[PDB]
């Protein structure tokens, strides 16, 4: 069956070039277009270009005629795109996208089978694990709030549990936010019962892949 | 072409009938028009091609129309795994343009939010920086509006916030706002304090504490 | 070029981190800072063989 399979999340530094590939199994890869699409954090999607392998003509966007490049390697049914000059505005999720094939009579002209994105992040920012600091509950009728603030680390993504994923209930992970430093930045909280903050222990589990950080922060309540 | 969407929002109950719309500046064939439901984190899912042909395995309930430059997508009973956000397509070889999205919400009743107030630790002035979070807890509708004051004096550009996806058991948004300031600056005033408007509030809720006590 | 590694054993902070440098000397001052961002203050050991810095606060 139709898979579509990416390259991994890469850091450019801006005014570099990636190239990202997209591995195809289980259909042919010939006759049916590849396009790359993608999506910058909280937008939409925008077609970048395609290619019909067989005939490997390509096709961009007007928006990226000239730094971007799309061929395919029918020796190994993978697509590529090569973005150059990058720019913080070319921070996006990249899809390869591929058409789907009719009954009998053919192109469905619509993607049918999608990538599972590759996250590029374009930034000068080196790899920094994150900084992890209580959000102390305070002595919200008989609720108490309580979280983790998980600070200045680069790249995306970290994520965190409570507890090693034994408190569930009431856990709000927000989406981080980037500052001016080029550091990420976010928040976690758990809402729990002002009665447990005497016998219950508040663990954040902090992960984040790129810094091999696991840190495990102990929130406790300020007297 | 410009494939436009309306509306941004759509906020319905399950059980309801969502009719989204996309219209075209110019005239757009009907086996070139799709559409695709997009949930958080996830890749874009075709749901439509050719205007009004189901792709495999979308259930029956989804059903598109249209020609020229009006098409629609009518979801005729929303089932909870229906909310999320959906984009109409004009496919081409050489060019191919997205609507800007339509997100479908779901609506419930009016929610207040609960406003919490975190000063910052110290184990972070120990490095010379200071964060305040302003945290709003399980409110709807999504629009808030967050107000840092420092000595009663309005901030302004030194605050970020961000907001949760909807949450699938009580439909609720909720918000953390961080207000940042060097060490020195938060050393030189005593009252911060979170200003929360919103719908189910009859007046502004304000949270606050005093750095030290 | 060479991984070296951060072992932190605060009251409250516990867990591990790394970092990639030439030297020993310049891992421990990317890790000695990360340590007081998070303000942990203990008391520093070096592992040459398995290139490990540890911090570890008096009691836990």
């Amino acid at each position: 069956q139709v898979q579509l399979v990416q390259s991994g999340a890469e850091v450019k530094k801006p005014g570099s070039s990636v190239k990202v590939s997209c591995k195809a199994s289980g259909g042919t890869f010939s006759s049916y277009a590849i396009s790359w699409v993608r999506q910058a954090p909280g937008q939409g999607l925008e077609w970048m270009g395609g290619i019909i392998p067989i005939f490997g003509t390509a096709n961009y966007a007007q928006k990226f005629q000239g730094r971007v490049t799309i061929t395919a390697d029918k020796s190994t049914s993978t697509a590529y795109m090569e973005l150059s000059s990058l720019r913080s505005e070319d921070t996006a999720v990249y899809y390869c996208a591929r058409e789907g094939e009719g009954w009998f009579g053919k192109p469905l002209r619509a993607f049918e089978f999608w990538g599972q994105g590759t996250v590029i992040t374009v930034s000068s920012a080196s790899t920094k694990g994150p900084s992890v600091f209580p959000l102390a509950p305070s002595s919200s009728g008989g609720t108490a709030a309580l979280g983790c603030l998980v600070k200045d680390y680069f790249p995306e993504p970290v994520t965190v549990s409570w507890n090693s994923g034994a408190l569930t209930s009431g856990v709000h992970t927000f989406p981080a936010v980037l500052q001016s430093s080029g550091l990420y930045s976010l928040s976690s909280v758990v809402t729990v019962p002002s009665s447990s903050l005497g016998t219950q222990t508040y663990i954040c589990n902090v992960n984040h892949k790129p810094s091999n950080t696991k840190v495990d922060k102990k929130v406790e309540p300020k007297s | 072409i410009v494939l436009t969407q309306s509306p941004g929002t759509l906020s319905l109950s399950p059980g309801e009938r969502a009719t989204l719309s996309c219209r075209a500046s110019q005239s757009v064939s009907s086996s070139y028009l799709a559409w695709y439901q997009q949930k958080p984190g996830q890749a874009p899912r075709l749901l439509i091609y050719g205007a009004s042909s189901r792709a495999t395995g979308i259930p029956d309930r989804f059903s598109g129309s249209g020609s020229g430059t009006d098409f629609t997508l009518t979801i005729s009973r929303l089932e909870p795994e229906d909310f999320a956000v959906y984009y109409c397509q004009q496919y081409g070889t050489s060019q191919s343009t997205f609507g800007q999205g339509t997100r479908l919400e779901i609506k419930r009743t009016v929610a207040a939010p609960s406003v919490f107030i975190f000063p910052p630790s110290d184990e972070q002035l120990k490095s010379g920086t200071a964060s305040v979070v302003c945290l709003l807890n399980n409110f709807y509708p999504r629009e808030a509006k967050v107000q840092w004051k420092v000595d009663n004096a309005l901030q302004s550009g030194n605050s970020q916030e961000s907001v949760t996806e909807q949450d699938s058991k009580d439909s609720t948004y909720s918000l953390s706002s961080t207000l940042t300031l060097s060490k020195a600056d938060y050393e030189k005033h005593k009252v911060y304090a979170c200003e929360v408007t919103h719908q189910g509030l009859s007046s502004p809720v304000t949270k606050s504490f005093n750095r030290g006590e | 070029v060479t991984t070296y590694k951060l072992v932190i054993n605060g009251k409250t902070l516990k867990g591990e981190t790394t970092t990639k440098a030439v030297d020993a000397e310049t891992a421990e001052k990317a890790f000695k800072q990360y340590a007081n961002d998070n303000g942990v203050d203990g008391v520093w050991t070096y592992d040459d063989a398995t290139k490990t810095f540890t911090v570890t606060e008096h009691h836990h």
